[PDB]
């Protein structure tokens, strides 16, 4: 505070190998301080201290290794750790891995620096989430529906449009407390933080942006695949911070679609292989469920100010499985699990989300007469049933064959046609509201009679069953 | 019916290009004027933050 | 005193340490964090930090406290939420205006100002007291009164103990005299979070849990300091159970200890609990906040704090059952603290073991569990109390081959096994009652015998008329239905009642919120009573038919009583026991009608 | 006519955020023409001799404090060369009078360029491998960006 201190300047670059360069006859070394390199050539890169050891100290390098000599490399510590600029001017700009603008504007002129991993909200001062967000999607809104400040990753595996689905929410999120929702602070102020994702999605992101008219509203920080991996494990919690200073600190619910978090996992796993430590399942470091837990707990709106975050972070399975341990982790941690599964990919319906697998643990609390129709949980509760028992049928006709089954088999697998063809499917611009797929499904359920709705009571159905 | 459409909206958007055109040249007008009246100042606190020196 | 010389992750190296015992809490930088050692290499020694290492540098000085791992113990523990390392949550929150959790905070457990009123228990000048004796009580809530005891290693003559009045936690309440040296008491009592508190002698339990939901109560019943173990399922499980322990149980509080979860179901958890205005007493609506205790410890939590807070909720367990109070602890985490193990022991370098879990993953969770089960108390008067560990396991994703499910049922004594099939189907409650099991079913033979002499029949009917069902599922399953006979029907249809009758539970409706066992033992008996009736039916083969021709015709011309037999579930418990006792006994009369009145025309 | 509305609504929300960020541009202009400013008045300060000798003594203090090295060889611009050669060994004595320590055994030659130097003291370890830039355009450029918020701050308007 009084009188400061130039950072020092080394050149004891004494090992490199991969995305670390191990400094030597260092001293006072900082933990995660933020170094400066600058090679020979005079371009300078970005680094992190992951380790500090004696005189020693490791360090990692976002823009990669790829001109580091032991002679030339000069390095810099900043003393100091990660603090991403932040300010009100930083909606509707898009943004390098770093943070660096790329929108060809000039850089952030900051109304704070914020560190990285920002400080921990005590418990005592969280809300649960009260207020539930329409998610235009019919199988959301009806079951599995997001309140705000939930943590809901959309479980997907290769080719699957999550991509697509994931830019329809961002179109239609809106609120629904009694239909009645300028709302500029209720405009949700997406930010968006992409990881190693193919250009033509970057491309179809920003363009969708674009055209729906969000372009002064929403938040890009893109980590190509191109671009060096390092960078994908700290877009995340750049877009986190970001987040937490437009939402906290300023008033405006905000949304956030983090993309392909299982190309996080993999960053993970080269900087723990890097530095040869103890491998966990499948190779992946011991303290991916750590790593995991801080990139998703903070989201979720906060007792003392009006702001919320709700994140939406979309995941990857490598071989369409969930035994693998980062969709695992990721289900142990989040409150929900949305799951998009080949099969209906296969019979050609645009959201292929199989509502059996689906699960929010909000789910009890978005919902209620107050906020939706009073038979929404005893509907969501019979359709469920339904078409799990649906299932089975179907299943054990597929050996009995279609002449053994019952009258009340025949009503199930109508039940799942209809509920595989006319609910779940919807169009790719057009929403449904909450009313609207209520009536649609309770147009499914009027199939059985009243004597099978066992889920649904007396009360709900005596005002619903003719409607 | 379309043409008068068409001919209304590009009046409405020629109007708001000329709104935002005089509400720019406001911001610069004012951002100019702060930065003048505090720029001795600031270079003031910057200076003594870099010429002092403890132990 | 030391200085740091390594910093990676959590796990810190200092040199100079020497004389530094093991778990021998230090305190790291400036900042001063807490820590405890794991390890030892000589003048140097590994330390767990329980908090960001961010920013730690090299020769950042570090002091040595001499001291284990403790929570301070005494009034005022009830009704609080700690972090792990034992922070009072909500005087962070309200001392420091700012709403984060500030690093390095250091703030007493408990509060060391508040006035609290002090009543001794008789005790005279020159008597004699020693370790455990219960010499006052402090009324710490209206509903819930806390004992106050000499801790276990005290012993001396009772040269002063203070009058009754309003005392603060700073003040002397008592003095001992010893050996011919003298020692002083206050209301505190620090206590070492492992090395659990001393019990006269243990004992083996006899009364239930009896908790609120049917299933729990009377298909796989625990005891009282018992054990069990539930897949921390969501929706079901960690919730609905969670409730029925905290807010209708027997227990005479709650602990709950959670860490490694959600933080919006924590929230949830921590808003929703304020209200929650269980009957507990007789006739009072007071608060269970008057009642439980949340060592919360959400996931972002530091790694090396899973295992403070398990232990730390475990100790407070302790103390409560020393005091006389059937505590029972619920514990979401045993989760992620599998993960924490493996997190800290591959950051130790240890060698990983099966499964790539630490080799000593069961001596660990050995050493948590067997912490249970009701103990004869220390000191004067005699007394006893007892502590449950109701934990969790992963989720019903993962077969029972898990190092951790597999460690957990080598100990456990009763396993709620939840299935995901039951939570697709909807199924609230979820138990899945083929994999489920109770070791206890012998020890509560007393007091099964003594409520109702006939329930372990009724009981073992049931058993075997679900896995009767469960069995020719898989028959049904290829040929169908045509070949069933009678007594398959019939069962099937027993099987189907007792599924979607007694099986099941809302618990979001006064018909399911609280099922008291005595209507469950009568759901049980008039289902029993039904299907052996039937059974002996078909089996008369009057008429010349019988069989499947009289199940059909108890099924259409005495289908009422199979109606009212399925929404039998829904008698009030708000009625009163001598109101739905009385409906259960005109019922099982009408029952016992037909099958007569269905054999007076010979079908 | 609703894709040619649709575009013209794009086409309205381009033009919103080219003005917002011709505004930003303008706005970082100041910041730099602020940045030039005291860039200016950092030069000027050089024209002292007699606060800037203590100044520089206590830069190289600073320095050598920080380094605690056993052997720094100092490097300084060629003009007020003589002001490093006579402050000398009272930066030794102070060093030694701070901590319990022999005299460091400081050498001092190449001189960068005076733009480039614009005061202050380059001081470095044997071997050139540990390095302190302590110049005055080094300890700018920090202090700008550390109150870099400040100044936001201070222009509301």
């Amino acid at each position: 505070e009084g009188t400061l201190e130039v950072a020092m300047e080394y050149r004891t670059v004494t090992g490199v190998a991969g995305p670390l360069v191990i400094l030597d006859k260092v001293k006072g070394p900082k933990y995660y301080e933020i170094v400066n390199i600058r090679l020979g050539d005079g371009t300078m890169r970005r680094g992190q201290v992951l380790e500090v050891d004696g005189e020693k100290a490791v360090v990692q390098v976002f823009e990669g290794t790829s001109g580091i000599d032991n002679k030339f490399t000069t390095v810099q510590f900043t003393g100091e750790v990660l603090k991403t600029p932040v300010s009100l001017d930083m909606l509707g700009r898009i943004f390098n891995g770093s943070g660096k603008p790329i929108d060809n504007g000039p850089p952030i002129l900051p109304e704070a620096y914020l560190d990285i991993s920002g400080s921990s909200i005590n418990p005592s001062e969280r809300t649960y989430p009260e207020e539930m967000i329409q998610t235009g999607i019919s199988t959301i809104d009806v079951m599995n529906s997001i309140a705000r400040g939930q943590k809901i990753p959309l479980f997907s595996a290769a080719g699957l449009p999550h991509n697509e689905i994931a830019a329809q929410i961002c179109r239609q999120a809106g609120l629904v407390k009694r239909l009645e929702k300028d709302g500029e602070e209720d405009n949700f102020a997406i930010v968006f933080a992409a990881m190693g994702v193919n250009m033509e999605t970057a491309q179809f992101f920003k363009r969708d942006f674009e055209e729906n008219g969000s372009m002064e509203r929403v938040t890009l920080f893109l980590n190509l695949a191109n671009d060096p991996t390092i960078e994908r494990i700290i877009t995340p919690r750049i877009a986190l911070t970001t987040a937490e200073y437009l939402a906290y600190e300023c008033g405006k619910h905000v949304l956030v679609i983090l993309t392909d978090m299982s190309s996080y996992a993999d960053a993970l796993r080269e900087v723990s292989a890097a530095r040869e430590e103890v491998p966990g399942r499948r190779g992946y470091p011991g303290y991916m469920y750590t790593d995991l837990a801080q990139i998703y707990e903070r989201a979720g709106r906060i007792e003392g100010r009006k702001g919320s975050i709700t994140q939406i972070p979309i995941l990857t399975m490598p071989n369409d499985d969930i035994t693998h341990p980062t969709p695992d982790l990721t289900g142990y941690i989040t409150e929900g699990q949305i799951y998009i599964d080949r099969q209906l990919q296969n019979r050609q319906i645009y959201p292929p989300i199989n509502v059996l697998p689906s699960l929010s643990r909000l789910m009890k609390s978005a919902i209620g007469e107050g906020m939706t129709r009073r038979d929404h949980s005893d509907v969501s509760n019979q359709l469920y049933a339904n078409y799990a028992i649906g299932k089975d049928v179907q299943a054990m006709k597929a050996v009995v064959g279609e002449e053994a089954l019952s009258s009340e088999d025949l009503l199930y697998l109508e039940f799942l046609d209809k509920f595989e063809r006319k609910f779940v499917a919807q169009g790719a611009y057009d929403s449904r509201n909450i009313f609207q797929s209520l009536d649609l499904a309770w147009t499914l359920l009027r199939i059985f009679p009243r004597e099978l709705l066992h889920r649904i009571p007396g009360k709900t159905l005596d005002q619903y069953y003719s409607r | 019916e379309f043409q008068r459409k068409l001919a209304e909206s590009s009046g409405d958007s020629g109007a708001n290009v000329k709104r935002l055109e005089q509400e720019t040249e406001v911001k610069i007008h004012h951002l100019n004027a702060g930065a003048e009246k505090i720029q001795y100042d600031v270079v003031q606190m910057l200076l003594k933050h870099v010429t002092t020196v403890k132990n | 005193y030391g200085y740091v010389r390594k910093v990676s992750g959590p796990v810190v190296i200092a040199d100079g340490m020497n004389g530094a015992a093991m778990y021998e809490l230090v305190r790291v930088g400036h900042d001063n964090l807490i820590g405890e050692i794991i390890r030892l290499e000589g003048d140097s020694a590994t330390i767990q930090v329980y908090e960001e290492t961010a920013g730690l540098m090299v020769n950042d000085p570090v002091l040595r406290t001499h001291k284990p791992l403790s929570v301070e113990l005494g009034p005022g523990i009830l009704g609080n939420i700690f972090d792990g390392i034992q922070r009072p949550l909500k005087t962070i929150a309200i001392r420091s205006g700012d709403v984060y959790i500030p690093r390095g905070v250091s703030v007493p457990a408990l509060d060391k100002d508040t006035l609290w009123e002090f009543q001794p228990k008789k005790i005279g000048e020159g008597d004699l007291l020693t370790g455990g004796d219960l010499y006052a009580t402090v009324f710490e809530n209206s509903l819930m009164q806390h004992h106050v005891a000499l801790p276990p290693d005290a012993m001396g003559k009772v040269t002063y103990v203070a009058p009754a009045g309003q005392y603060s936690l700073k003040d002397t309440v008592l003095e001992l005299e010893f050996q011919g040296v003298k020692k002083s008491f206050t209301m505190l009592q620090a206590w070492p979070v492992r090395t659990p508190r001393p019990v006269s002698s243990k004992l083996a339990a006899d009364t239930p849990l009896l908790t609120g939901q049917r299933v729990l109560d009377a298909l796989f019943p625990s005891v009282l300091g018992g054990t069990c173990a539930i897949p921390g399922a969501f929706g079901c499980g960690k919730t609905v159970i969670s409730q029925a322990l905290s807010k209708y149980s027997n227990s005479d509080t709650v602990v709950y200890v959670g860490c490694g979860e959600r933080g919006n179901e924590m929230a949830e958890v921590l808003m929703d609990f304020p209200q929650l205005t269980m009957t507990l007493p007789d006739g009072r609506e007071e608060s269970v906040m008057k009642r439980t205790t949340l060592v919360a410890n959400t996931s972002n939590m530091p790694v090396a704090a899973r295992e403070a807070s398990i232990y730390t909720g475990i100790t407070i367990a302790e103390y409560f059952r020393d005091m006389g109070y059937n505590v029972s602890m619920m514990a979401d985490s045993t989760s992620r603290w599998a993960e924490a193990l493996r997190e800290i022991s591959g950051r130790l370098a240890e060698m990983p073991a099966d499964s790539g879990y630490p080799a000593y993953l069961a001596a660990r969770l050995a050493s948590f569990y067997e912490r249970a089960g009701k103990v004869k108390c220390l000191g004067g008067p005699e007394r006893t109390g007892s502590v449950t560990i109701v934990g969790a396991v992963s989720p019903p994703g993962g077969d029972f081959s898990d190092p951790v499910t597999s460690a957990t049922l080598s100990i456990v004594q009763v396993f709620w096994g939840l299935d995901k099939k039951l939570a697709q189907r909807k199924h609230f409650p979820s138990v899945n009652w083929l994999i489920s099991y109770s070791k206890y079913s012998t020890a509560l033979e007393s007091f099964y015998e003594q409520f109702d002499p006939d329930f372990i029949n009724i009981r073992t009917k049931a058993r075997e008329v679900l896995q009767r069902e469960d069995d020719l599922n898989e028959i049904v399953q290829l040929v169908g239905k045509d070949a069933l006979a009678e007594g398959d029907k019939i069962t099937l249809e027993t099987a189907k009642l007792l599924r979607e009758d007694y099986l099941a539970q809302n618990a979001f409706t006064p018909y399911d919120k609280f099922c008291p066992f005595y209507k469950s033992v009568w759901m049980m008996r008039n289902i029993i009573h039904f299907y052996n009736l039937a059974n002996q039916a078909v089996e008369k083969g009057a008429g010349m038919d019988g069989q499947k021709i009289t199940y059909t015709l108890i099924k259409h011309r005495l289908g009422d009583l199979f109606y009212r037999l399925v929404s039998q579930k829904f008698e009030d418990p708000a009625e009163g026991e001598p109101a739905l006792v009385a409906k259960f006994k005109k019922l099982h009369e009408d029952l016992t009608a037909g099958f007569r009145a269905l054999e007076d025309e010979t079908r | 006519e609703k894709q040619v509305e649709i575009r013209k609504k794009i086409e309205y929300s381009m033009q919103l955020n080219a003005s917002r960020i011709k505004v930003l541009q303008a706005q970082d202009d100041l910041v730099s023409n602020m940045m030039e400013a005291a860039s200016k008045e950092v030069l000027n300060v050089s024209r002292d001799h007699n606060s800037y000798k203590k100044l520089l003594k206590g830069l190289i203090v600073q320095s050598l404090l920080r380094l605690k090295e056993p052997a720094v060889l100092l490097r300084c611009r060629k003009d007020d060369h003589h002001l490093v050669e006579s402050v000398l060994e009272s930066a030794k004595e102070e060093y030694a009078q701070k901590l319990q320590v022999h005299p460091p055994e400081i050498i001092v030659h190449h001189n960068a360029h005076g733009p480039s130097c614009s005061g202050g003291v380059v001081v470095a370890s044997r071997d050139g491998k540990i390095v302190c830039e302590n110049t005055l355009d080094a300890r700018l450029d920090v202090v700008f960006r550390k109150k870099l918020p400040e100044i936001r701050k201070q222009l509301v308007s």
